[PDB]
RNA sequence: CCCCACUAUGCUUAGCCCUAAACCUCAACAGUUAAAUCAACAAAACUGCUCGCCAGAACACUACGAGCCACAGCUUAAAACUCAAA
């Protein structure tokens, strides 16, 4: 027929879907480094995923983790570990 | 089931910690399991101090026993630690490799919720 | 270096000094800030209580006792006594929202005490006990 | 309650008072003015009105 | 049975108490305990509960939105480029 | 052999671009307010840029612009709106001048 | 209504009681957005099939009868007198 006409397909350039900074990654309630980084500093409460920015199944998981370690005497409840101060801050959140 | 026995014992030298590990470990034995690994994660100050038996602990060593177990000898295991004076706290929980990661695509955008209410003028 | 606000760790070393003493060892200034009520007692760094101020040892009476003005003047007070016992610099320890929360702190300050820190130690169960019922106004 | 011993204080206090009355009327001014937030309410209501929100179909 | 010093402490920076305070308060707002301990002096029944947190949900849905279209709107707040017309 | 609209639309440039986000266009500014350009940059919409700090006078009625498109227009369905609010101009950051 | 103190009670175990603005007052299943969309408001209008329910207000979550571990109870549930409204 027509050459120049459309063809039906899928979109060649949608970008590939945002994924979180946990995306693969196994997480475990042993790894308090990791989970200290989804507290607060000085409350110890675990950030929302507005402010963590994971998805849903790795806040989840990040939530079960950090109670776990917290119950189970690998993580202070009302504080930040302190020796965890430091690490990357992968939190959206700005007190000063 | 493939079970993960995370140990807290009573800061001891190492002869008591050897001894208190390796009743553990035959304990779970007698119980069925068999232990695959025992993982130490080394000493430390504890996040918050724990009362165990009548006394205060600042200071615990951190150790993993991997096995598995028939689904009785979870309960036993657990009672057995309680009892245990050399032990600060237990945990036996199901492995954390076992439970196979789903691959995840990525997040998917949640567009703005329509047609909630009629379209008729207000 | 840069100052941080996060409080220095005991059993880390830290160059920080308040008049030659760690910040372990500087005394600690508890306000409790209750609705109706402010007290301030001084302790040293061991538990050995220095001194004690409230709204109402100030005498402060009855709804007078929790208003800005009586927390700061029993701060003023708590503060002449602990630099009477020889305090200088305090940790500060405040646990309540009451209205003396903050000025019984600049009491303090207007008293000689320098405070090197900060702490709100509101108690927060989480989900313990139940409180009272609700008013109805 | 004598004033020529607390002349400092009671200048102080006196200072203090001309100062907050006078920040409460530059704070009207500030209030007129609108700096402080993005815009003004009125100016922001002027906006919304050129492009309405439309909830219905025409 | 925590440390002490650690949570909820802020060191102040050369005497400026005032300035640590507002810090102080500010990450306890924005942490959410100031409004739970006011909402905790009084016991909140689950069904006023839920109230509350309906109508906060929907208050916070509507200011983002609201905030979203002024942001959105904001650059056509510059001169009119067709005076008199 | 008339040419077909949609073999205009396959060789168009415009189409040829795809996306318009990251994308160098070339822009004519034709009209000014201020310090607001108004430049067509052969879109459906204009796109308005402040006049920069750095040789401001240097930008006149006709002059050519190099910008950073970020979208053809912009629009976003707000809450409870039947219909994209679109604001009838374009979005792109202007880099400079071409010569 | 406000403040203080305390009890039944809230908790555990073993039985009962079987009621809620038990309401998301919007039944289950399958399907449509075509139009002739549509009283009003609410949370748009509908179609096929089936079950349950409804037939002016009040009397009436009542009386009597019956059933229930319930004995100041719960379920089912009227009628007479009255009004031109509800
Ligand atoms: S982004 Fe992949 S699981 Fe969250
Ligand atoms: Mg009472
Ligand atoms: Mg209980
Ligand atoms: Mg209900
Ligand atoms: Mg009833
Ligand atoms: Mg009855
Ligand atoms: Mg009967």
């Amino acid at each position: 027929s027509n050459e120049d006409l459309p063809i039906s397909m899928e979109n060649p350039y949608k970008e590939p879907l945002k994924k979180c900074i946990l995306c693969g990654k196994h997480v475990d309630y042993k790894n308090v480094q990791l989970l200290s980084q989804f507290v607060s500093p000085f409350t110890g409460c675990i950030y929302g995923r507005h402010i963590t920015g994971l998805c849903g199944k790795k806040q989840k998981e990040i939530t079960k983790a950090i109670k776990r370690a917290q119950i189970m005497g690998f993580m202070p409840v009302t504080y930040k570990d302190p020796a965890y101060l430091k690490d990357p801050k992968v939190c959206n959140i700005r007190y000063r | 089931p493939r079970y993960e026995l995370a140990l807290i014992l009573k800061a001891m030298q190492r002869p008591e910690t050897a001894a208190t590990l390796k009743r553990t470990i035959e304990a779970l034995m007698d119980r069925g399991a068999i232990v695959r690994d025992l993982e130490n994660l080394g000493e430390r100050a504890l996040p918050y101090r724990i009362s165990a038996h009548s006394q205060q602990h600042n200071r615990g060593g951190y150790f993993l026993v991997d096995f598995y177990a028939p689904t009785a000898a979870v309960e036993s295991m657990v009672e057995h630690l309680s009892r245990d004076i050399d032990v600060i706290r237990g945990n036996i929980v199901k492995h954390p490799l076992t439970q196979e990661l789903k691959e995840c695509e990525g997040i998917v955008p949640v567009p703005l919720a329509e047609k909630l209410y009629s379209t008729k003028k207000r | 270096t840069k100052f941080s606000i996060y409080p220095p760790i005991p059993g880390e070393e830290s160059s920080l000094r308040w008049a030659g003493k760690k910040f372990e060892e500087i005394p600690i200034a508890h306000i409790k800030a209750s609705h109706n009520n402010t007290q301030i007692q001084v302790v040293s760094a061991s538990n050995e209580p220095l001194a004690f101020a409230s709204c109402g040892t100030e005498g402060f009476r009855n709804a007078k006792k929790g208003t800005g003005i009586a927390a700061q003047t029993a701060g003023i007070a708590a503060a002449a006594r602990a630099k009477q016992k020889g305090v200088i610099h305090i940790r500060v320890v405040v646990k309540g929202l009451g209205p003396g929360r903050l000025s019984a702190m600049h009491g303090l300050i207007m008293g000689g005490l320098e405070v090197i820190s900060i702490t709100d130690n509101t108690p927060i169960p989480h989900n313990g006990c139940r409180p009272r019922k609700a008013r109805k106004l | 309650f004598r004033d020529d011993a607390c002349r400092k204080e009671i200048q102080g206090f006196l200072d203090c008072a001309a100062r907050a009355q006078e920040a409460r009327k530059m704070r009207s001014i500030q209030e007129t003015l609108g700096e402080s937030g993005s815009l003004l309410p009125n100016k922001l209501n002027k906006l919304l009105q050129r492009f309405p929100n439309k909830p219905y179909l025409s | 049975k925590h440390l002490k010093f650690i949570a909820r402490t802020v060191m102040v920076q050369e005497g400026n108490v005032e300035s640590a305070y507002r810090t102080l308060n500010r990450i306890l707002t924005m942490d959410g305990l100031i409004e739970d301990i006011k909402h905790r002096r009084y016991y909140e029944k689950p069904c006023r509960r839920r109230q509350r947190e309906s109508y906060e949900r929907c208050r916070r849905i509507y200011n983002m939105e609201m905030a979203r279209k002024i942001n959105f709107l904001m650059r056509k707040n510059r001169a009119d480029p067709w005076q008199g017309c | 052999n008339v040419e077909s609209f949609a073999s205009m639309l396959r060789h168009s440039p415009l189409t040829q671009m795809g996306p318009a986000k990251d994308k160098l266009v070339i822009g004519r500014i034709f009209h000014i307010v201020e310090n607001d350009l108004y430049i067509d940059f052969g879109g459906k919409f204009h796109c308005v840029c402040r006049r920069p700090e750095v040789d401001g006078e240097k930008y006149q009625k006709g002059t050519r612009v190099r910008l950073r498109l970020l979208d053809l227009e912009l629009t976003s369905r707000f809450l409870g709106a039947t219909t994209d609010t679109t604001v009838l101009e374009a979005n792109a950051v202007l880099l400079g001048i071409q010569e």
